[PDB]
RNA sequence: UAGGAAGAGUAGUACUGCCCGUACCGCAAACCGACACAGGUAGAUGAGGAGAGAAUCCUAAGGUGAGCGAGAGAACUCUCGU
RNA sequence: GUAUGAGUAGCGAAAGAAGGGUGAGAAUCCCUUCCACCGAAUAUCUAAGGUUUCCUGAGGAAGGCUCGUCCGCUCAGGGUUAGUCGGGACCUAAGCCGAGGCCGAUAGGCGUAGGCGAUGGACAACAGGUAGAGAUUCCUGUACCAGUGCUAAUUGUUUAAC
RNA sequence: GAGCUGUACGUAAGCGUUGAUCCAGAGAUUUCCGAAUGGGGGAACCCACUAUCUUUAGUCGGAUAGUAUCCUUACGUGAAUACAUAGCGUGAGGAAGGCAGACCCAGGGAACUGAAACAUCUAAGUACCUGGAGGAAGAGAAAGAAAAAUCGAUUUCCUGAGUAGCGGCGAGCGAAACGGAAAGAGCCCAAACCAAGAAGCUUGCUUCUUGGGGUUGUAGGACACUCUAUACGGAGUUACAAAAGAAAGUUAUAAAUGAAGCGGUCUGGAAAGGCCCGCCAAAGACGGUAACAGCCCGGUAGUUGAAAUGGCUUUCCCUCCAGAGUGGAUCCUGAGUACGACGGAACACGUGAAAUUCCGUCGGAAUCCGGGAGGACCAUCUCCCAAGGCUAAAUACUCCCUAGUGACCGAUAGUGAACCAGUACCGUGAGGGAAAGGUGAAAAGCACCCCGGAAGGGGAGUGAAACAGUUCCUGAAACCGUGUGCCUA
């Protein structure tokens, strides 16, 4: 969590982006029969949720 | 709601896989997405012109697994062919 | 409405007894008028019953 | 559970007691422990994907944790087990040695 | 007409056009009758020979052989013919 | 829960026959020929209604008043494409709701402006192709309705084109 | 402090001593419908406007906020109609709806039944509908109770007592005070009077606002003077005026430590059981473990523990405060009310000699030498000052959370429901509403062979048991069969 505190706002939406396109690449690959790793969607999506929170909390 | 929130996956089925040589490729879209959000979710991520966009509306099946009985998840279905002066979605 | 503005009389049960005693029902409404008063120094049209009425209202 | 994986384990009570083995599995969920050469069973399992050939199997079965008590690491005899808080950490005293088992 | 107004039309090209329904049965085995029930269910089209006719008998395009059989040819019951 | 009536009534209007095929198993499933039936219908569309019953590959315990290799039955995968068709973003009838308002022990009733409400009014697309399932929707050909930008010249300016 | 990705087997892919899964406190996100509130609507759907920003060559498209009604209050605009009102718009506050099928306050209010019929009466101010709240509500500080003497706000419990009474004097209904207890707490306005302000002109007056005074009965206050106090002292957010804050302690919400038999031996599939020996006990509660355990496990007695939140107590802080006496000129002490006639209702009391309280309509007082009550009423006496308001505790109930108990049930019982129950099913709808628990200690859930398409069997193996083989502990009776000893045309 306290990994990403120190960026400065306007990287993490650089972060949202890269990691949300990630996203949609896994549930594209895993549709066509292309994935071997199931387990990293749920990371993925679970870092997508860290980085939103720390965002709201900075402006409260 | 952002480009990749409008479209889910590809559909990859006997039907779907005929047309791919015809420039029609089939996705599943949210329930409460237009045609035309579609087409320029498209534009965005596949970086391609949408020339015609078609959709339509799939109720939920009624399984039944042992004595419990539901219905399974309702769909909404979209075909979008691309004009001929563009780049084709690899899809495979 | 149908209801005294000034004080807080307004319609009420009761028996209505006849010889014998068969005790039937009843009601009892009040002297309600429909007067021009001052209420907030904008004349209005309400009601108004004669007992109060009888002393200390301007009309 | 006062056992976990890897200890050096004495039986109690039981078909098969008197021996001594070492714990391959834990499971907290059920208050069951499963210990290598300790109540073995005989499966007659169907040809399949794993072991294609098929057969009867001899493989361990759990056992309660209540009939199993653990052992002194050094001097080598079963004890009851009790927690003596050292070096800003809990550790396992035995109340007959006078020793930290780990 | 009251009103509004510095922009207007025409021609030629390219481009844009949202949500819901779309399967299937639909005088029926899938609708209303507890049933794979001799009942009921709005509207359009509804051919030929003879015929005034959508009557009547036999047929065209089209659709069917009806979800228990075979074998004897008694009394009796039902529907028919002398 | 299980008997007697009892292997009894019934098996729900109707013309089938033979030869091949599959199959462990065939009067009942597939194919061929002959015969018979309806034909202002037992034919072709389309509303209401039903909500997967539609298609393909597997199955024969239960359902099918018998049988089953079969099915509107079981399992697993699929299938519905609209500017022009029907309905919304147009309109109103019967009727319904109803700011203020009038009436009334409470609850509430009536009702103006206003708004909903098709069984009616207005409104731009036709012919062909498609052997598993969609066609005025997808494809070919040829159009129409409304709107926008970009060019082309023309024209007009506050007794003020439009 | 070592496993984890629920029920839920299992496959794949992963994460953890850089301390995961897990538990407790505090935050963040929180689609759509629903009082639903931008407009509409057939529940989870459709269609918008005003602003700011975004995209395209532009139409098209996207992002954020605001936009319902009513009540109160200020500002602005503004009709008949000259001023002004009505109306219109904006701004700020409050309300709507739900339920715990419980308790209580009010508005409206049955019949079946009893009287061996029935109408007065009873059932009953019960059932039900509607409105208002509160954790409790209601009542409450004497115009009281009572009589040879006194008591001193209200509420609840025992007795008074089935008494006095009411009653087609029928069926029936049915008190209160004294006495004994639980809990105990008292106060704030109106009016004279003073001061300030304003409007009218009531024309130097009266009628409104605010502040100060002041509230009671062998009368009190205003008014006159004496005494003292302006925080010395007193009180407080549960009434008496109200809004906050700091510190300490304590409690609830996770937890930690925690003694003593692997004792020998017998049966057994397995020892906690029998026999013989020991130990702990502020711990011999409960549950599990292959059978009945204080000494095997989770624990129990005892002793510790809280970063964070909430509650309770105390202190501090804060805030706010005049009360004693003597004279009694004069003034003040709740008016369309107190009562009365008429028609009803509640009081145990049914019009009766009917006191008391309330409602609708008419009539209509005195006011300190005054007024009310003591069960019609008059006189004497005694008690008490109505027509304004607030108030904790003793009392009633349990949709809930924690810790427990039962000479309560044990699957036709106990909730309708021990099981994917208000489910399946029935009805257009309100509504009605089931059946259904048990393999084994452990899946070790029958490898393999034979008959059969399969189902199903016979061997083999696991198991203490397969005559425990996925409705599986035990397996009665009805009912259906096979074989035989005796009898029978
Ligand atoms: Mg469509
Ligand atoms: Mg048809
Ligand atoms: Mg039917
Ligand atoms: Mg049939
Ligand atoms: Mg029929
Ligand atoms: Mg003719
Ligand atoms: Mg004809
Ligand atoms: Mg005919
Ligand atoms: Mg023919
Ligand atoms: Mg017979
Ligand atoms: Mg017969
Ligand atoms: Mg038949
Ligand atoms: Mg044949
Ligand atoms: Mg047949
Ligand atoms: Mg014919
Ligand atoms: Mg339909
Ligand atoms: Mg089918
Ligand atoms: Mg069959
Ligand atoms: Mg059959
Ligand atoms: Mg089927
Ligand atoms: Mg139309
Ligand atoms: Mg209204
Ligand atoms: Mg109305
Ligand atoms: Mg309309
Ligand atoms: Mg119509
Ligand atoms: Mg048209
Ligand atoms: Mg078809
Ligand atoms: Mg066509
Ligand atoms: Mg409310
Ligand atoms: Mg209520
Ligand atoms: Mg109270
Ligand atoms: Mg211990
Ligand atoms: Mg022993
Ligand atoms: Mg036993
Ligand atoms: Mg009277
Ligand atoms: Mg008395
Ligand atoms: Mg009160
Ligand atoms: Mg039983
Ligand atoms: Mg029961
Ligand atoms: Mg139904
Ligand atoms: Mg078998
Ligand atoms: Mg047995
Ligand atoms: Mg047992």
């Amino acid at each position: 969590a306290n990994d990403i505190r120190d960026l400065s706002t306007t990287e993490i939406q650089d972060q949202e982006k890269a990691l949300k396109e990630e996203l949609f690449n896994l549930r594209f690959q895993l549709a066509t029969g292309q994935l071997e790793n199931t387990a990293r969607i749920r990371e993925v999506r679970k870092a997508i949720a860290r980085m939103k929170t720390i965002v709201r909390e900075r402006e409260l | 709601m952002d480009a990749r929130d409008i479209i889910k996956r590809p559909v990859v089925t006997e039907e779907s896989t005929s047309i791919l040589d015809d420039k029609k490729y089939t996705f599943e879209v949210d329930t409460r997405a237009t045609k035309t959000q579609v087409k320029y979710a498209i534009e965005e991520i596949f970086d391609v012109k949408v020339a015609k966009v078609n959709v339509m509306n799939y109720k939920g099946k009624l399984k039944r697994m042992g004595r419990y009985a539901g219905y399974t998840n309702k769909r909404r279905k979209a075909i979008v062919t691309v004009t001929a002066d563009s780049k084709e979605i690899q899809f495979f | 409405a149908k209801e005294c503005v000034i004080t807080g009389r307004k319609s009420r049960s009761g028996n209505k007894r006849s010889h014998a005693m068969n005790s039937s029902k009843r009601t009892w409404k009040a002297n309600l008028q429909k007067v021009r008063i001052l209420v907030n120094g904008k004349p209005k049209k309400v009601w108004v019953s004669a007992r109060a009425l009888k002393s200390g209202k301007v009309e | 559970m006062h056992v976990k994986k890897g200890d050096k384990v004495k039986v109690i009570t039981g078909k098969d007691k008197g021996k001594s083995g070492k714990v391959l599995a834990a499971f907290p969920k059920k208050d069951r422990v499963l210990i290598e050469g300790i109540n073995m069973v005989k499966k007659h399992t169907k040809p399949s994907n794993i072991n294609p050939q098929g057969g009867i199997l001899n493989v361990e079965a759990p056992i309660h944790v209540s009939n199993v008590m653990l052992i002194d690491p050094k001097t080598g005899e079963p004890t009851r087990v009790g927690y003596e808080v050292k070096g800003d950490k809990k550790v396992r005293v035995a109340k007959k040695s006078g020793e930290v088992i780990d």
